[PDB]
RNA sequence: AAAACUCCAGUUGACACAAAAUAGACUACGAAAGUGGCUUUAACAUAUCUGAACACACAAUAGCUAAGACCCAAACUGGGAUUAGAUACCCCACUAUGCUUAGCCCUAAACCUCAACAGUUCAACAAAACUGCUCGCCAGAACACUACGAGCCACAGCUUAAAACUCAAA
């Protein structure tokens, strides 16, 4: 019976959260990388609610790109979100990285409720020419 | 005197035709702890698994009716100059006698 | 030969849509076209956002027309449709049924190739 | 025999006179090309 | 299911160019690749994270860290016993997948031949 | 970008099963063949060695499929030796 | 250089071209269709002008006129696209084969 | 003599398999049919082994998909959420 | 196979390029 | 790890002469090099085979000439790390250039190193052995993708291509 796909602004959506429709839910955006991860929270109408990162938490060159720092940033952002009055959240993840999976669990431990996860990672259809292959 | 061509033309297999999805009666000659080998017709014996239902009623000389897919399980693989065999035939049963 | 123009207009009312359509078919006749038929696919919100000459559009009106014309008229009408402002997009294409489908006998089973490597001990 | 089909269709072909009615009839009418198919090959709309 | 290989290789009778250029000769062998490890063990990350959290909260106070510290110890213990259990599982035989040595035994019982 | 948001490559969580959601997302991405593409677009792949890698992958798939056919065709035979002598 | 209004090759034996509408006559005029029908009409014209037995494609003269029409097609294509080296090579080879078969016919 | 075999065709020959639409027609406007053959989450179209049709039809439908995408009848990233509630033909395993 | 001969050719070509650069 | 940027970074809205995922597990076209976004046009030789290194026409990338184009990448260069040293592999920035025009150059492992045509069923390795006709090429290693000569819009180039001395090998 459960629908894995998300609802549509066009009717009908038979599931709400906190008595609210899907669209107006706040959206979290996280950008993963081999070196570091950046997290941010925004309202449905693009109002920037919360923002944090491993660098702001105080992680150094090698350690920014880890899962522990990502989940700590998640904890911090969840604390700020609940302080501002935010419970539910629609997740958005962008790119690969170590802390990709870790930031979500950090948010959960913080105490937010993730509803859906969208991987809006960059995909070029042969648009640009990337960097040359480095020899490790 | 009888001609081998006539015996072939009147043989059971020339009238049998393809073995795919065709009922046939058979009996067993050897049996193991978990499986039984039915001799039904033609060249090879077909292996089968004892069903938990009616499993006790499986002894030598039992006439079981069953379908089948082919008479010899073979297959030609990538570097197989000639098809390899399994010396069996797949046959599934749905009744006895 | 046959030519189908698949066209998508911006969302507006029947009078101005009809004015646009009559002007467009007048341009067709000027280029020397012969219209076979007009088909309205209906009004729909186009799938992805686009950018018109001067603005953006989140809805559109899908029309199609089938006609006959020489070749030069094709690109002349293309540039006409590019110069036109209220038209979101328009594309000329050939007709599919004009190209008779090759008679099909079904899928043939492809036997596995052999004799690629010669026999030896290896 | 092939000439006969597109011969009578000339009257079906619009012109400067039939436009002012065919345009309205077409824009008032609706048409759909979409159609799906099942495992066997039966069409369903 | 397998894709055909009619004229993908460079054979004298094939007029067109080759599709494939396999470095090694394309033949089904009677030996199967033995399995291999997947990654290096890691665990208790969230446990030590909440432990350091309560550490920096209470200035290294054990009676207050009790919960986090006990959870971390229990998670590490469970990780060790799970390692032992899955090790004995691999030794006795993985269920659902067939083992390489017995597969090779079967293949040498029913071997391929490139030659006659 | 121009396309609508929160439709493609999404997963709806049920009972807060975030691990299952993310695992299913990775699974669908791999079955569609994406993450390999991302890690190939990370650093540039020359056309020559791209073609080489791709031909090798095709041959590997062929070999694996044939060996899997043999395995699935002969695993039925792996049973207790009925004829000792 | 046949006229544009000349109907297609196929629609000539039919006696309905007289009573049929002028719009249909225009539709069937080769100017609507591609240059293939124009060169077909040209080939028929040359066959009727020179050849004693028309609709005989196996003939050396028929092959020669076909290749000549193809040569004119390639020449027009090249004067419109000075850069098409494929069509350039095709034109050169066509004229070479034409000279070859002209020598053979002369023999 | 009469009982001997004879040169003869194979009557047991089963009719050659025909794909879902080996004979039918397709155009770039049947967005429903063209989105039936595509992954809903990624929007990328499945291959032959997943689809189960002949190469001619696969090529035709993929070209039609590209045409629809570029002109505006179809999107490229997300399958249309109005046409997924249709019969599922292409085999999969993730569900 | 071995490529010693083409390495010889490589070195000769390199030295010739250097020689023309000097002269 | 350092250097570098904070006129930095993230969401959101608008934007290209740039390169054209998935399909493609498909094996198609082109003489070959090459060609896999979409649309239109023109069009894809020879119904005996061979065949010019006395000619003609193409000919990847790179490079040169004069206008333009600036997302990205990047020779060279500069800086930061490593190193005994690093004129390199690692990191950052930028340029020729890769792109569009009108020309030039005519080289590749241009190899599938397996010539075209009509056919048949054993040195080793490789991609089994062969028949009939034809063109081109080869005759110890190295000097030699060399010098001299000749031709080329080429001027540190390209094509053809030896000779003297050395060795019993290659
Ligand atoms: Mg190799
Ligand atoms: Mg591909
Ligand atoms: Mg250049
Ligand atoms: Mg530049
Ligand atoms: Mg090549
Ligand atoms: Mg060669
Ligand atoms: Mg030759
Ligand atoms: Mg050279
Ligand atoms: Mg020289
Ligand atoms: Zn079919």
């Amino acid at each position: 019976k459960f629908s894995i796909y998300p609802p549509i602004p066009g009717e009908e959506s038979s599931l709400r959260w906190a008595g609210k429709k899907f669209e107006e839910i706040p959206i979290a955006h996280i950008k993963a990388s081999h070196n570091n991860t950046q997290i941010q929270v925004v309202s449905a109408s693009n109002e920037p609610l919360a923002f944090a990162s491993c660098g702001t938490e105080g992680f150094r060159n090698a350690k920014k790109g880890t899962g522990i720092a990502a989940q700590t940033a998640g904890i911090a952002a969840a604390a700020r979100a609940k302080q501002k009055g935010v419970i539910h959240i629609r997740v958005v993840v962008k790119g690969l990285g170590p802390g990709r999976l870790s930031a979500m669990h950090g948010l959960i431990m913080g105490g937010l409720e993730v509803i859906s996860i969208t991987d809006n990672t960059p995909i070029p259809h042969n648009g640009c020419r990337p960097r040359k292959a480095r020899k490790l | 005197v009888e001609s081998f061509a006539s015996m072939l033309r009147h043989s059971p297999l020339t009238q049998m035709g393809p073995a795919k999805d065709k009922l046939v009666i058979g009996r067993i000659f050897h049996i193991v702890e978990n499986d039984l080998y039915i001799d039904f017709g033609g060249k090879f014996h077909c292996v089968c698994r004892r069903p938990e239902v009616d499993g006790e009623k499986y002894q030598k000389g039992t006439r079981v009716r069953l379908r089948l897919l082919d008479l010899e399980l073979t297959s030609r693989f990538l570097g197989a100059t000639t098809d390899t065999t399994v010396l069996e035939a797949n046959a599934v049963l749905l009744g006895i006698q | 030969p046959r030519y189908e123009l698949a066209l998508i207009l911006k969302a507006m009312q029947r009078p101005e849509t009809a004015a646009t359509l009559k002007r467009t078919i007048e341009a067709l006749m000027d280029r020397g076209a012969i219209v076979r038929d007009l088909e309205n696919l209906g009004e729909r919100a186009l799938p992805y956002r686009i950018s018109a000459h001067s603005q953006q559009h989140n809805r559109g009106g899908y029309f199609l027309v089938d006609f006959y014309a020489p070749t030069a008229a094709v690109e002349s009408m293309v540039e006409h449709l590019s110069r036109d402002i209220d038209v979101i997009r328009g594309n000329i294409v050939k007709h599919p049924l004009t190209q008779e489908l090759k008679e099909c006998e079904g899928i043939v089973p492809v036997p596995l190739a052999e004799k690629l490597y010669s026999t030896k001990k290896r | 025999r092939e000439v006969l089909q597109l011969q009578e269709e000339v009257k079906n072909f619009i012109t400067r006179e039939n436009l002012e009615a065919r345009v309205e009839a077409a824009l008032d009418s609706r048409k759909n090309y979409n159609w799906a198919i099942t495992r066997e090959g039966l069409v369903v709309r | 299911a397998t894709p055909s290989l009619r004229g993908r290789l460079a054979r004298f009778g094939n007029p067109r160019k080759p599709v494939l250029k396999p470095n090694k000769p394309l033949i089904l062998a009677n030996r199967v690749g033995e399995r291999r490890r997947e990654k290096g063990e890691a665990t208790c990350i969230t446990e030590m994270s909440v432990m350091m959290a309560c550490w920096k909260q209470n200035e290294f106070r054990d009676d207050a860290c009790r919960k986090e510290i006990q959870g971390f110890l229990d998670c590490a213990a469970r990780a060790q016993e799970a390692r032992k259990m899955r090790s004995i599982q691999e030794t006795l035989g993985e269920s659902g997948s067939l083992l390489p040595n017995k597969l090779n035994k079967l293949l040498q019982r029913f071997p391929n031949k490139p030659y006659l | 970008a121009k396309h609508l948001k929160f439709i493609a490559r999404t997963v709806m969580v049920q009972e807060g099963n975030v691990e299952s959601a993310y695992r299913t997302l990775n699974r669908i991405l791999t079955m569609d063949g994406l993450i390999e593409d991302i890690k190939h677009r990370r650093y540039y792949e020359k056309p020559c060695r791209r073609r080489q890698r791709e031909s090798y992958e095709r041959c590997r798939r062929i070999y694996n499929m044939e060996m899997a056919r043999k395995i699935n065709f002969l695993m039925r035979k792996n049973r207790a030796d009925p004829w000792q002598g | 250089d046949p006229p544009p209004s000349t109907l297609l090759k196929d629609y000539q034996n039919v006696p309905g071209i007289e009573k049929v509408d002028d719009v249909v006559k225009r539709l069937l005029s080769l100017e609507m269709a591609n240059k293939k029908e124009m060169l077909k009409i040209k080939q028929e014209q040359f066959m009727k002008k020179i050849v004693a037995n028309p609709e005989d494609t196996r003939s050396l003269e028929a092959r020669i006129i076909a290749l000549s029409v193809k040569i004119r097609s390639y020449e027009e294509h090249l004067e419109k696209h000075r850069k098409d080296k494929a069509h350039k090579r095709y034109l050169l080879m066509s004229i070479d084969q034409r000279k070859k078969m002209l020598k053979n016919l002369r023999n | 003599n009469e009982d001997l075999p004879i040169s003869m065709e194979n009557p047991y020959k089963e009719p050659l398999k025909k794909c879902i639409l080996c004979g039918k027609h397709v155009d770039y406007k049947n967005v429903q049919l063209l989105s039936q053959f595509v992954s809903p989450f990624t929007g990328c179209i499945y291959g032959r082994h997943i689809t189960g049709l002949c190469g001619k039809k696969q090529k035709e439908i993929t070209k039609a998909i590209k045409r629809a995408q570029i002109m505006g009848f179809m999107p490229v990233t997300y399958k249309d959420p109005a046409y997924l509630k249709d019969p599922k033909v292409c085999n999969i395993r993730y569900r | 196979k071995n490529v010693l001969k083409i390495r010889r050719r490589k070195m000769n070509h390199h030295k010739y390029r250097k020689l023309v650069k000097k002269t």
